[PDB]
């Protein structure tokens, strides 16, 4: 931070004993950090030397007794609620809260490491390694030593809380059916079937801010006005169900105008001897045809989902980059880590910044040739 | 071996993307005896995508073994053994090690020079002629000694 | 197509089929490592398992497969790599393996399921490899996940 | 789901010693955990923050020693020369790459 | 075409594998087996003995080739051949210089 250099010497352990190495076996010297050529626009990096990328690397290592290369690298990091840990872009976890610190509101945060391995620097002024200039404003910098590398990040106070749940999907058509003492919800828009107990969840006593309630009522009215205003009737107030797998389903039961008439005329015959919510399942002769009609619709959607999911799941094993890109709606790198997929954002490059080499031949070995063209 | 030719109607067609009422058995392989002795490979039908990638990963493993067999030079194995022996003797070992490594280096370069020369037909012939000449000279001399010993 | 698990094999231009036999999840045990002691250059590609058809029956050695299948061979092998990480499906969850060693078992609900065919609001990072040092010195091969068609 | 079977808690006299332990179900291998350890009431006492790296609170250095057994899939916290200030509830915890688990806390008295 | 090439590679490996494991000693042993099969029980008694003799020859030859592979072994045989040749030539010259007188 003070100058942009490293000591050209390092402590290492071999034979269960500490020993000090020296770059090219010389004396302690402040070596200059220079940018890496492969450094991306965002994930920047710096080194004291480049010996790894050049050919004859083995001979370069054997040309000296000891070699030491100081690395500095800027990476993305993510932490999710409760924020007890964070993960680096390298795939490595750090078992400390990114909000941890000696400040009054932070020493209560989670940490797995001893105080010896953590230091918080106040009044810290950054120095960009590409443009040797101090930052205009001070910050508090957290510093942590893992057994592999040291890691640093700017400390910030914990953000204010947000609503416990987010709207995942709006669904125009969702069939609910009672079976085996549980509800089962299904749709053509989502291939999963949600299972739930018959009891409605008492959301009103937990969503004290009406954050989920407001979003549900508004979305249902938007959809109803758009697609059902002239074809169906809403039976009653929205109902909330906690589905297996950890989802909250807000549901609004509907009746088609043509079906509502059967309840109306049946009610008139009963009165001669309106609240649809009281009548919905009381007339077996009206419901029996409906269970068979809608049951066939639900089964048809299941068959389509199994057919489509099978093709889609096989395609991603052949080319995950293409399948992930169309699923996410932007170019992403993807890789199958066994039976799950890892993903990352690809970085764009303007077409005029790319140059193509005139030949795919290899001079070093006459029998081989590149199978895809070289570029710069 | 070719056996016979069936009509397309002789096999039960899977009726659609989803169907039922199909009859099946719990197939039991009954491996032909030779698999257990001659290491005959049992037929496994056409290759699934999983079997293709499973065989590809087996081939790069076979290549790594062949590659290692070619590059695992006995001279390197000896140098590694000598390196560990001299390192354990400290600086007194380093002073000697640096010199003897060059002596062994001179032996291996002489041996490889001879084996390289031996690959050439004229080189292979030259040593054969010298061996025969030496053997004949020794035998004629031994016969001369035997003829003198009696008188 | 049949609506139940079946094993299938292509005998040229027709498919041979048979019924797979089910095994209860508690009768299956996963081994702690994928290393092969007999040959240091190789490692199993899919984890080893040990199980029983019936709770009181004899124990049977095998190897895991795709979608909860159990193979009786122990023959899927790779050249051993560095930086290896994998999640294998294991009875309504996953087993996580790191550097050819068993680590822990996740519930299927622990991973974010991508929406059916189109999804948004997904968070991601510009992944930076941080390759192990041995890839430069010993020139050992870096793990690259399962093989794409390309 | 992983479950921790905590044991060894109790009561002793000043200058005494104890041995706490937490055995884990086969669904979580302790020797592969990112972090493991005990927390007083929360505040850290002793942990293993990497498969071969150990940590302790300043008042605990030299008194307690944490260890692990991969065969029995259990960790131990040997604690010696105990003082009245060391009394309280101790909670064992283990975590694997985001998955986290807490044991039911056990009391320790002096 | 991918599966066609994969099936060609495991065939190339099978050919390379056989080239390495098809030892000339096994071919000789098979030839001896075929001889005693025709001789019958009177031959089995002899077969068991000569098999041990040939076994002793191949173990001696493999012991020499194993020693020959080592640099000190290669150097030692080279020195002995040169010493024998020089001794023979000097002795032949000494005899030649006396034969005439
Ligand atoms: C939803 O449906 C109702 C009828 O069920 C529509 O009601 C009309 O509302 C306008 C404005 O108040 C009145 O002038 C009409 O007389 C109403 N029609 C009837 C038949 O009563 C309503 O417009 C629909 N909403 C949307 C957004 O389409
Ligand atoms: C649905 O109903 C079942 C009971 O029929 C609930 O199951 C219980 O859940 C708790 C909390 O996990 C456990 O302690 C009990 O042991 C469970 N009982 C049985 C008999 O399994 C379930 O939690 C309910 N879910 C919802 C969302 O209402
Ligand atoms: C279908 O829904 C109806 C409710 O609309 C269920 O009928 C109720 O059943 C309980 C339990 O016997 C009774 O206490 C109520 O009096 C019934 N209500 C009415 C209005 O009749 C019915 O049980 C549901 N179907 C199934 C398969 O259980
Ligand atoms: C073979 O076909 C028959 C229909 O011809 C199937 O019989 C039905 O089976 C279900 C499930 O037990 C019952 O709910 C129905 O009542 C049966 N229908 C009749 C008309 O009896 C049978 O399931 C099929 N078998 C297989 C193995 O696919
Ligand atoms: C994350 O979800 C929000 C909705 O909760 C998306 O917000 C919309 O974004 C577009 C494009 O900027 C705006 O035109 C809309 O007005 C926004 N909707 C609302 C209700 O504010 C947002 O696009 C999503 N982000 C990503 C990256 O997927």
């Amino acid at each position: 931070n003070a100058k942009g250099v490293c000591r050209s010497t390092a402590k290492y352990v071999r034979n269960n004993l500490e020993t000090t190495a020296f770059h090219r076996d010389d004396h302690e010297t402040d070596m200059e950090l220079k940018p890496a050529n492969a450094a991306t626009r965002t994930s920047r990096g710096w080194h004291t030397t480049d010996l790894k990328y050049n050919p004859s690397r083995v001979e370069a290592f054997h040309r000296y007794g000891t070699t030491v290369n100081c690395i500095v690298e800027e990476v993305d990091a993510r932490s999710v609620y409760p924020y007890d840990e964070f993960v680096l872009a390298t795939g490595d976890f750090v078992y400390m809260s990114p909000f941890y610190g000696y400040r009054e509101g932070s020493h209560t945060e989670h940490t797995s490491y001893a105080a010896d391995r953590f230091k918080q620097v106040d009044g810290f002024y950054a120095r960009d390694l590409t443009t040797k200039a101090r930052a205009t404003a001070p910050t508090t910098r957290n510093l942590l030593t893992t057994p592999k590398f040291t890691v640093a990040w700017d400390w910030v106070p914990k953000r204010p809380s947000v609503c416990t749940m987010t709207k995942w999907q709006e669904v125009d058509e969702m069939l609910r059916s009672e079976y085996g003492g549980s509800f089962r919800f299904s749709s053509d828009a989502i291939c999963t079937t949600f299972t739930t107990n018959l009891t409605e969840y008492p959301l009103s006593r937990v969503d004290l801010g009406d954050c989920i309630g407001k979003d549900a009522r508004d979305a249902m009215d938007r959809i109803f006005a758009r697609r059902y205003n002239a074809t169906h009737i809403k039976v009653g107030q929205p109902q909330y169900y906690l589905a297996n797998g950890g989802f909250l389903i807000a549901y609004q039961p509907l009746l088609s105008n043509t079906l509502a008439e059967l309840y109306v005329r049946e009610h008139l015959r009963e009165q001669s001897r309106i609240e649809f919510a009281r009548l919905q399942f009381t007339y077996n002769h009206i419901q029996r045809p409906v269970n068979d009609m809608l049951g066939r619709v639900a089964i048809a959607w299941c068959e389509l989902c199994n057919h489509e999911l099978t093709l889609w799941n096989e395609a991603r094993k052949l080319n995950p980059n293409a399948i992930a890109s169309v699923t996410v709606g932007r170019r992403v790198s993807a890789r199958m880590l066994g039976d799950v997929m890892a993903v990352s954002t690809c970085v764009p490059v303007a077409a005029d910044n790319v140059i193509v080499q005139n030949s795919m031949r290899i001079s070093s070995r006459p029998g081989a040739c590149y199978s895809r063209p070289l570029v710069s | 071996a070719y056996s016979h030719q069936l009509s397309r109607a002789d096999i039960t067609t899977v009726s659609t993307f989803i169907d039922l009422n199909i009859t099946m058995l719990e197939d039991h392989e009954f491996v032909p005896l030779e698999v257990y002795t001659r290491h005959e490979i049992k037929d496994s039908g056409l290759l699934d995508y999983t079997e293709v990638q499973r065989r590809v990963q087996l081939h790069d493993l076979r290549f790594a073994d062949i590659d290692t067999v070619i590059h695992a030079d006995a001279n390197a194995a000896m140098f590694a053994g000598l390196g560990a022996f001299f390192e354990g003797m400290g600086d007194l070992g380093r002073a000697v090690g640096k010199v003897v490594m060059g002596i062994v280096g001179g032996v291996v370069s002489a041996v490889s020079g001879v084996s390289s020369f031996m690959s050439n037909p004229f080189g292979a012939l030259a040593v054969g002629l010298l061996v025969l000449a030496g053997l004949a000279a020794a035998f004629f001399a031994f016969r001369y000694v035997m003829r003198l010993q009696s008188n | 197509t049949v609506g139940r698990r079946v094993s299938a094999r292509m005998l040229g231009d027709v498919m041979a089929v048979s019924t797979c036999v089910p095994v209860a999840a508690d009768n299956v045990i996963v081994q702690n490592s994928m290393r092969i002691s007999s040959r240091p250059g190789a490692c199993y590609s899919r984890p080893l398992v040990s199980f029983r058809y019936e709770d009181q029956g004899p124990l049977v050695e095998g190897q895991l497969g795709e979608n909860n299948e159990l193979r009786l061979t122990r023959d899927a092998i790779e050249p051993c790599t560095v930086g290896h990480r994998r999640y294998f499906t294991f009875g309504g969850g996953y087993v996580y393996f790191e550097e050819y060693a068993y680590s822990h078992q996740l519930s299927r609900a622990d991973i974010t399921t991508v929406s059916t065919f189109i999804d948004l609001n997904i968070t991601m990072l510009e992944d930076h490899e941080f390759v192990p040092l041995e890839v430069y010195t010993r020139h050992e091969i870096k793990d690259s996940g399962l093989l794409d068609y390309t | 789901q992983v479950q921790l079977v905590e044991s060894g808690g109790g009561s002793v006299q000043p200058g005494g010693s104890l041995r706490l332990s937490c055995a884990a179900s086969a669904s979580g291998r302790l020797s592969m955990s990112g972090a493991l350890g005990w927390y007083r009431q929360r505040e850290l006492v002793a942990t293993i923050t990497d498969r071969s790296s150990t940590n302790y609170a300043d008042s605990v250095k030299g008194r307690f020693t944490i260890s692990i057994d991969d065969a029995e899939n259990t960790m131990y916290l040997q604690m010696n020369s105990l003082k009245p200030e060391d009394t309280g509830v101790y909670y064992c915890n283990a975590r694997w790459r985001g998955m986290n688990v807490w044991g039911k806390g056990t009391r320790v008295t002096v």
